[PDB]
RNA sequence: GAUGUCGGCUCAUCACAUCCUGGGGCUGAAGUAGGUCCCAAGGGUAUGGCUGUUCGCCAUUUAAAGUGGUACGCGAGCUGGGUUUAGAACGUCGUGAGACAGUUCGGUCCCUAUCUGCCGUGGGCGCUGGAGAACUGAGGGGGGCUGCUCCUAGUACGAGAGGACCGGAGUGGACGCAUCACUGGUGUUCGGGUUGUCAUGCCAAUGGCACUGCCCGGUAGCUAAAUGCGGAAGAGAUAAGUGCUGAAAGCAUCUAAGCACGAAACUUGCCCCGAGAUGAGUUCUCCCUGACCCUUUAAGGGUCCUGAAGGAACGUUGAAGACGACGACGUUGAUAGGCCGGGUGUGUAAGCGCAGCGAUGCGUUGAGCUAACCGGUACUAAUGAACCGUGAGGCUUAACCU
RNA sequence: AAUUCCUUGUCGGGUAAGUUCCGACCUGCACGAAUGGCGUAAUGAUGGCCAGGCUGUCUCCACCCGAGACUCAGUGAAAUU
RNA sequence: CACAGGUGGUCAGGUAGAGAAUACCAAGGCGCUUGAGAGAACUCGGGUGAAGGAACUAGGCAAAAUGGUGCCGUAACUUC
RNA sequence: AGGACCGAACCGACUAAUGUUGAAAAAUUAGCGGAUGACUUGUGGCUGGGGGUGAAAGGCCAAUCAAACCGGGAGAUAGCU
C-alpha cells in the first residue's frame, strides 16, 4: 500500500494543523519564596506550597 | 448496598443451623408433586459452600440409584424449609470437588469428632 | 445435547453407548437436555435386548451433567448424561424399566410412563 | 477493559513487579526520601504504609511476616523500632510525594516520595 | 402517564410465598420536583421538567441556580423533560414521588449504557472467527472482506466494523414492577436494565402492552 | 512494461422469474391437505456422510432449506484441497529427447494504506453580544422470522376416517439488546498443598528460581452456557382482489359519475442518532451599563482603565476511555491512596504446651493471612493565585410604547 | 490396480448416511513375468482408511499473563510519485 | 551492521540425576546501547476453560495427550 | 557381535507457526531423523568449463550453472520496442 500521487506541500500543511504546540497556561509562584515554579510541584530548590521540603 | 442489604437482611432467614465442607445434612425441600405438596428430603454431603448473604448454597453430593447426583440449594429459599446435619466430618478443605472421583472406601471422610 | 455426544441408557434393552445424531425441536436448534426428544443411534446394545446396534430411533434426555434449575435458582445435576429410547412412530418409551433417578421436569402427560418408575424425583 | 480494576502493572510481569517494589520499599524505609517516577511512586505508597501500619505492633510474627515481604532484617528493624512508634499514632498517611517530574533521558515524570515525619 | 428519574444500584432477589426467587433491579426515586412546565403558548408542547438529586450548591452555575430559583429551587443532579398529555402540573416543585406508580405494571427504564469502548467486531457485532488453526495467517478474529469488487466500488454505509461499544441511552420496555414501596423511595422491577449503579435512569410506564 | 484460477472460509449487498410466513381468483376446492395463477422482497430460509468440488446422491432435521446479479461478489481479508513449474512412477504414444484436457506421491501464497470509501472519535470556525442548560424534531438508522400445545371445537364439514375457519391463551427454536442478582468460567494482584534446588549462620520459619515450577480453591471486574426484555396491537393509504348503486349499451356492468372494504410490502406506531436543519430553530436562567484620541468619517483604527457569566489549565480520579472526549472531586473535601470496622476467600498461622522413638497428631484455634468489595474516616495528596473570555449587542421595516 | 476412459462399474463390509477405504467379481479403454510377475517377516519424519485416548480443531467463544499496537521524550527509514 | 546465523581444540565443582539431559547453584561473566506511561481493537507467545468431544478440515493441521524404574503380563504373523 | 535398540554432544532437516521493507539474500521457536558408522570433523592436497565432480536432482563447481567468473573479438546481430 503506497501513495499513488505525491501529496502536495499544501495537503501536508493541513495535516500539520493540529501539530501546533501548546503554551503553559501561565505557571504559578511560591509564597515563602519568589520561586517561579510549576503548579503543584517543587520549586527550583526545595519549596512548593510555602514551607520548604527536600533539604537544600 | 446501604439501601440494599436491608431488603436482604429483611429476607434472610435466621432459622439455619451450622455447616462445614464435610457434614452430611438432610435438606428437606418442598415438591408439590401433583395435587399434593409433600416434603422431600435430601441426604448428601456438603462439598462447596455459600457465604454471600441472602444468596447462598451448599451443593450436596448424594448418589441415589447407583448414579451420583449433585444439588445446589439456595439456603434462603422458601423451598428449603428445614435442614438437618446428621453427621459432621473432618475435611481440611473448603471445596471437596475431589470427590466427584472417589466412591465408597475412597470417598470416605473421617467424621468431625470434637 | 448437540450432535454426536454419547449418552447412557436410562432404561433397558440395547443398553450402553447411544449417540445422538440430531437435536429435534426446530431449525438450528443447538442442544437439548431436561426432557427433550433426541434422535438416537444405538452404539452398544446388549446381545439380546429389544434393540441392537445400528438402530436409528428417538429418545428423551432424562439426565444431564449441566443439570436443571428451578425458580429459586437451586440447581440439580447428575454426573453423566442418561436418556430413554422411545418408539419412533408415536413417542412413549419402549423399555419395561427405568434405571436411575429422574427429574420432576418429566411430569408431563406424555413423559408420564417414566416418572412412574422406581427411582425418584 | 480495566473496569473497576485496582493495581498498576507498570510494564512487566508480576514476578518483576514485586521485587522492584520490594527494593524500592526498603529503599524508602532507609533514606526516608526517594526520587522515582510519579506513577512508580503513587504505587510504592500502598506498599510501605501497609508495612508501617504493620510496624505498629512489635509482635514476633508481624515481624517475621514483615520479613516475608521486603527480605531485609535491616529495615524490618527500622520498622517496629523507628517508623513503628514514629507513626504509632499516625492515622495512615505516612507518605508524601512532592512532584517535580521531567527526567533527562526520558521525559518521564519523577517525584519525591518521603515519610511525613522526615524533616528532621 | 409521566415517568420518574432514579438511580441504579439494584440487582437482588425477592422469594415468593410459593418459592420463587424473583430477580430485581432496585431503582431509587427520591421524588421529582417539577422545575418547569412547558405549554403550547410559550414552548409549543405540553411538557414538564423535573429534578430529583441535590447538587452540592457549589458546582452549580449561577445560570442554573437562577433557573431553580425561578421555580421551586432545590438543586439536583440535572434536568429532565417529561412529555405529558391531558393533565398538567403546578409550575412549582409539585414534588412527585415513586407513588406515581402502583397500579402501573408497565415501566421501561432507560439508563446510559455499559461502556465497552474497545469495540472490535465479534463482540459488538457478534461476528464469526476464522479457524484458529488449519493455517490462517494473522486473520483469526478479524473482519475479513468488507466489500465486493469493482461493480460496487465503495463500501456501503452501516457496514459493521469495530468502533466504540457502549455509552448510549437504550431502554428495556415491559419489565414487571415487583414493589413500588415509596417512603424509602424505592421501585423494584423484574431485573436487568442498563447502567452500572449510580447511573441516572428514566423509568416510565411502558408504551407497549 | 502482469486485471492471481476453481471450491472452502469471513463478510456481505441487490433483483424478483417467491422456498417459508402474509392477502387473493379458479379448482377435477367436503374437511384436513393440495393443484395452478395473481399480489407481495418485511423478515426468515439445515446439520452431517462421500468427494477439492460447485453440484450431486445419501442420513436426519425445518415453517422453509428459493433462483439469480454483484470481476461465475469477496487473496494489498484468510485457506491452497482441485488446477500449469522444476522431483518421481504407472497406463498409453514415440526409435528417442520427450508427450497426455489420463492417473499417481511430493511441491515457498509478499505489501507498515497516501487518495476514495466505510467504522469510530476529536480539533477549528459558523450559527451575528457572551454564557450554562432543557428541548423541538426536518430528516437518517435499527427492528420486522416463526413452531407447537390448549380453548373455541371433537364443533363446521363428513359415510365415516378425519377434521377446520374465525377469534383468543400459553410455551418454544433461531436472532437481537442489556445486565452479573442466580448457575457457572476466568481471576499469573487472595489463601493453601507440594516436587527439585539456592539462600536468609543453624533449628524453626521464610523468600528466589524451575510454564504462575506443578497443583487445589477463589474476591472484584469481565463474562455465556446464566438471567430479564424485545420483534406486537393499533392507525393511514393501498396491492391482487371483492365489491355497491350505475349509464353509455330498453338489460347487463366494480366505473364511465359516484361510494366501501382490502396484505409481513408503503406512511406511522416501537428503539437509537439527530439544528452544519448554513432553511444552523425554540424555551428557561446567568453576566458585562469607565474614560479618551487619531481619524483619509458610519468605516473605522488605536490608547489607558477594566476583565463578569462561564471556560480552560493544573491536581486527586472514574463501572469513561487508544489519544482527544465525557463524568466526579479540589480543604465551603470523601476525588484517589492509606487507615478503621465488616464481608468474602482460603482453611485452623507463628509461638508455646502436650502425646508419640519418629513421620506426625491434639490444644491454644476455626486460626492466620486476605484484592479491585461494603460502611466509615482528612492521616497523605487534591495551594492563593494565574490564563482565556469583556465593558450592553449592525442596518431596514412592522408591531406595539413614549 | 501408483494401470479402468464410461466411473461414484456391480456386490459384500464398515457408517444414521462412505465419489475415499477393505474384500470380491472380471466388461484388463490400455497388467504380466530381471525397461522383472505374484508374494513377503522386519523396517519407514513414505501414500490411503479406521478406532481408543485426547483435547478450544469445532459448536461458540470467555477470562487472564506477557511482546507490539496507543501516549510522551530522543533518533529516524521504505516502496511509490 | 556493535547482524538472534557460522566457527576447530582444551578444561569440567555442589545438590538431585543413568548422564557432558535437566532444574537450582560455585568460580566466573552478565541484564543483551532508546527509555517513561497506558492497560484499546487487532497481530504475536502463553495460562485456564461449563456441556459436548473431530460435529472442525482437503486432512485431527495445530493443539491436548503419552512419558520413569521394578515387577506381572502381552496377539496375528515370522526369515525364529 | 551388530550399516542392532533408547538418547546428549555431533551430524541432519519431516511438520507447524512466526518472519517475508526479516534479527537472517533460508533463519527463530516448538516438535522431528541418524547418533560405532556407506558416521562425523580439523589441516593440507588433486580433478577447470563442453571440462571437472555427481549413492543421479542437471545436482554442485565462491549468494552465479541445460555449460562458471574475468578480459578480449565488440559499437556481435536486433526485418523488434
Ligand atoms: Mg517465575
Ligand atoms: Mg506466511
Ligand atoms: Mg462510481
Ligand atoms: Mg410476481
Ligand atoms: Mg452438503
Ligand atoms: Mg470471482
Ligand atoms: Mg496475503
Ligand atoms: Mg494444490
Ligand atoms: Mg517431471
Ligand atoms: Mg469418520
Ligand atoms: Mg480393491
Ligand atoms: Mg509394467
Ligand atoms: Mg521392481
Ligand atoms: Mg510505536
Ligand atoms: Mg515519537
Ligand atoms: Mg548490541
Ligand atoms: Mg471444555
Ligand atoms: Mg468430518
Ligand atoms: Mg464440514
Ligand atoms: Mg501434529
Ligand atoms: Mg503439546
Ligand atoms: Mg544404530
Ligand atoms: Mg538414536
Ligand atoms: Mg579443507
Ligand atoms: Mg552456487
Ligand atoms: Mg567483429
Ligand atoms: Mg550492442
Amino acid at each position: 500500500a503506497v501513495q499513488q500521487n505525491k501529496p502536495t506541500r499544501s495537503k501536508r500543511g493541513m495535516r500539520r494543523s493540529h501539530d501546533a504546540l501548546t503554551a503553559v497556561t501561565s505557571l504559578s509562584v511560591d509564597k515563602t519564596s519568589g520561586e517561579k515554579h510549576l503548579r503543584h510541584h517543587i520549586t527550583a530548590d526545595g519549596y512548593y506550597r510555602g514551607r520548604k521540603v527536600i533539604a537544600k | 448496598s446501604n439501601i440494599i442489604k436491608q431488603l436482604e437482611q429483611e429476607q434472610m432467614k435466621q432459622d439455619v443451623p451450622s455447616f462445614r465442607p464435610g457434614d452430611t445434612v438432610e435438606v428437606k425441600v418442598w415438591v408439590v408433586e401433583g395435587s399434593k405438596k409433600r416434603l422431600q428430603a435430601f441426604e448428601g454431603v456438603v462439598i462447596a459452600i455459600r457465604n454471600r448473604g441472602l444468596h447462598s448454597a451448599f451443593t450436596v453430593r448424594k448418589i441415589s440409584n447407583g448414579e451420583g447426583v449433585e444439588r445446589v440449594f439456595q439456603t434462603h429459599s422458601p423451598v428449603v424449609d428445614s435442614i438437618s446435619v446428621k453427621r459432621r466430618g473432618a475435611v481440611r478443605k473448603a471445596k471437596l470437588y475431589y470427590l466427584r472421583e472417589r466412591t465408597g472406601k475412597a470417598a470416605r471422610i473421617k467424621e468431625r469428632l470434637n | 445435547i448437540q450432535e454426536q455426544t454419547m449418552l447412557n441408557v436410562a432404561d433397558n434393552s440395547g443398553a450402553r453407548r447411544v449417540m445422538c445424531i440430531k437435536v429435534l425441536g426446530g431449525s438450528h436448534r443447538r442442544y437439548a437436555g431436561v426432557g427433550d426428544i433426541i434422535k438416537i443411534t444405538i452404539k452398544e446394545a446388549i446381545p439380546r435386548g429389544k434393540v441392537k446396534k445400528g438402530d436409528v430411533l428417538k429418545a428423551v434426555v432424562v439426565r444431564t451433567k449441566k443439570g436443571v434449575r428451578r425458580p429459586d435458582g437451586s440447581v440439580i445435576r447428575f454426573d453423566g448424561n442418561a436418556c430413554v429410547l422411545l418408539n419412533n412412530n408415536s413417542e412413549q418409551p419402549i423399555g419395561t424399566r427405568i434405571f436411575g433417578p429422574v427429574t420432576r421436569e418429566l411430569r408431563s402427560e406424555k413423559f408420564m410412563k417414566i416418572i412412574s418408575l422406581a427411582p425418584e424425583v | 477493559m480495566r473496569h473497576r480494576k485496582s493495581g498498576r502493572q507498570l510494564n512487566r510481569n508480576s514476578s518483576h513487579r514485586q521485587a522492584m517494589f520490594r527494593n524500592m520499599a526498603g529503599s524508602l524505609v532507609r533514606h526516608e526520601i526517594i526520587k522515582t517516577t510519579l506513577p512508580k511512586a503513587k504505587e510504592l505508597r500502598r506498599v510501605v504504609e501497609p508495612l508501617i501500619t504493620l510496624a505498629k505492633t512489635d509482635s514476633v510474627a508481624n515481624r517475621r511476616l514483615a520479613f516475608a515481604r521486603t527480605r531485609d532484617n535491616e529495615i524490618v528493624a527500622k520498622l517496629f523500632n523507628e517508623l513503628g512508634p514514629r507513626f504509632a499514632s499516625r492515622a495512615g498517611g505516612y507518605t508524601r510525594i512532592l512532584k517535580c517530574g521531567f527526567r533527562a533521558g526520558d521525559n518521564a515524570p519523577m517525584a519525591y516520595i518521603e515519610l511525613v515525619d522526615r524533616s528532621e | 402517564m409521566i415517568g420518574l428519574v432514579g438511580k441504579k444500584v439494584g440487582m437482588t432477589r425477592i422469594f415468593t410465598e410459593d418459592g420463587v426467587s424473583i430477580p430485581v433491579t432496585v431503582i431509587e426515586v427520591e421524588a421529582n420536583r417539577v422545575t418547569q412546565v412547558k405549554d403550547l403558548a410559550n414552548d409549543g408542547y405540553r411538557a414538564i421538567q423535573v429534578t430529583t438529586g441535590a447538587k452540592k450548591a457549589n458546582r452549580v452555575t449561577k445560570p442554573e441556580a437562577g433557573h431553580f430559583a425561578k421555580a421551586g429551587v432545590e438543586a439536583g443532579r440535572g434536568l429532565w423533560e417529561f412529555r405529558l398529555a391531558e393533565g398538567e402540573e403546578f409550575t412549582v416543585g409539585q414534588s412527585i414521588s415513586v407513588e406515581l406508580f402502583a397500579d402501573v405494571k408497565k415501566v421501561d427504564v432507560t439508563g446510559t449504557s455499559k461502556g465497552k469502548g474497545f469495540a472490535g467486531t465479534v463482540k459488538r457485532w457478534n461476528f464469526r472467527t476464522q479457524d484458529a488453526t488449519h493455517g490462517n495467517s494473522l486473520s483469526h478474529r478479524v473482519p475479513g472482506s468488507i466489500g465486493q469488487n469493482q461493480t460496487p466500488g465503495k463500501v456501503f454505509k452501516g457496514k459493521k466494523m469495530a468502533g466504540q461499544m457502549g455509552n448510549e441511552r437504550v431502554t428495556v420496555q415491559s419489565l414487571d414492577v415487583v414493589r413500588v414501596d415509596a417512603e424509602r423511595n424505592l421501585l423494584l422491577v423484574k431485573g436487568a436494565v442498563p447502567g452500572a449503579t449510580g447511573s441516572d435512569l428514566i423509568v416510565k410506564p411502558a408504551v407497549k402492552a
